[PDB]
């Protein structure tokens, strides 16, 4: 028992993680097979930074223009090319580390391991989740670029996260594996800031059920609701609206306590209005809405 | 923005 | 920039969990070089468990008996021995991903991370610590024993904690990997329970730090305060008493952002008595306490791992 | 006490 914020075994992405330098500019790359994808922004200098044309920024540069490392080692890029907001580099030789992976694009509020990483090398791993308005509340410093977010599926990784910036209120941009962004950013440096936010409410719910199946059940109560009425409530409180298909997604959990998605629902209502009154649920002040439903079972079976 |  | 609780790359780490068999019995083992370490009471099924002699349970058992399995690859064992809680097989074959490492006995308060396993395969790693009451907050399910806590600094791994069981209040007991528990527990189904716990002043010292190094500052003041009054409002409100040693390992972070412990004590005073009213810190509503002064160090300055 |  207990329950911790837990980040998935980071060593199959670790063997994948290389350095990537071109002129000044050195981030992070990953290393899969025979080509390495970063940041395309390695190009630039912060100077081009604030209105760069990245056409231009490519055309101008050989393949020998990039320093691709493996720690100590230097890797021949024999090609380049330029993928959405990514630099995929061509090398003339295969990561042998190199897992079963795929590329994913995952929905926010969706949770994800990441690996932060400075000039190729592991330094530490993380747990956390895609923020609604499509940022992450990452540990982010200046280097982290190239850096992933994955998740593991038995001996599969699902890359969904490159990391390639830092906004104005210090939260995190990104894009997937394809180099599509996550939400409505661009890599340059102007004023864009992050759209609001809200509490993933299913996130909520399914950490609620973690603490019940934990022995903790003091904030449960006799009543019940409809969606609505607590819908009604949530939103004034900033929360996500709830749907049906959230619901249906609560039922493995509802099974296994016995507690009734909407009665769990009645007790989250309480909870808002009345605050925690000093208590704590599973060792928190705050309702935690970083695990998934998915988690949760993962990690109280 | 600070591209990290 | 962000805060967050990090555990380390566990790499190197997860290329040591081997699965351990004793008939009914499946747990974790480490394997480093030649010897895999588990917990002796894989030895053991439903009931021995309350009270056995493993001295003498041991004597029955021959190594064909243990199951060793690595990947897909039964490991042959050669050898048996017994070391304080822990159980030590020898295999025909050193463990070709073995790190550099050693073998750390860590003091209370001090954190480490977690790769929790089950039937030799790696779940999960979370960046726990090791209570004053010397239990962990952990998060186990059954079939975890034999996973074990670590640090790393450069290229070692400090190999710290293995996990051997769970008690009535739903945390976490192990050992160090000479098999030596941590606290007064023991490796029977008796009925032994957590004293009360309190917090880690030193780490809620190191945080505060962490967030005036970050540049969240507000919660400082003019003021200073001993040592002795300090423990008085403390120990008020459950938190460890602050000693001298403790000032001094806070000393690097203190020179780093020339805020006196004693003066930060006094602001931590404030916050005990008053609250928070309504700010954060770290963007946090409350006081952490499982950041340790090496932690702060380490993360505030980009260290990483070869 | 649960020995896991």
């Amino acid at each position: 028992s207990g329950f911790r914020k837990m980040a998935f075994p980071s060593g199959k992405v670790e063997g994948c993680m290389v350095q990537v330098t071109c002129g000044t500019t050195t981030l992070n790359g990953l290393w899969l097979d025979d080509t390495v994808y970063c940041p395309r922004h390695v190009i630039c200098t912060a100077e081009d930074m604030l209105n760069p044309n990245y056409e231009d920024l490519l055309i101008r540069k050989s393949n020998h223009s990039f320093l691709v490392q493996a720690g100590n080692v230097q890797l021949r890029v024999i090609g380049h090319s330029m993928q959405n907001c990514l630099l995929r580099l061509k090398v003339d030789t295969s990561n042998p580390k190199t897992p079963k992976y795929k590329f994913v694009r995952i929905q926010p509020g969706q949770t994800f391991s990441v690996l932060a990483c400075y000039n190729g090398s592991p330094s530490g791993v993380y747990q956390c989740a895609m923020r609604p308005n499509h940022t992450i509340k990452g540990s982010f410093l200046n280097g982290s670029c190239g850096s992933v977010g994955f998740n593991i599926d038995y001996d599969c990784v699902s890359f969904c996260y490159m990391h390639h910036m830092e906004l104005p209120t210090g939260v995190h941009a990104g894009t997937d594996l394809e180099g599509k962004f996550y939400g409505p950013f661009v890599d340059r440096q102007t004023a864009q800031a992050a759209g609001t936010d809200t509490t993933i409410t299913l996130n909520v719910l399914a950490w609620l059920y973690a603490a019940v199946i934990n022995g903790d059940r003091w904030f449960l109560n006799r009543f019940t609701t409809t969606l609505n009425d607590f819908n009604l409530v949530a939103m004034k409180y900033n929360y996500e609206p709830l749907t049906q298909d959230h619901v249906d997604i609560l039922g493995p959990l509802s099974a296994q306590t016995g507690i009734a998605v909407l009665d769990m629902c009645a007790a989250l209502k309480e909870l808002l209005q009345n605050g925690m009154n000093g208590r704590t649920i599973l060792g928190s002040t705050i309702l935690e809405d970083e695990f998934t439903p998915f988690d949760v079972v993962r990690q109280c079976s | 923005a600070v591209l990290x």
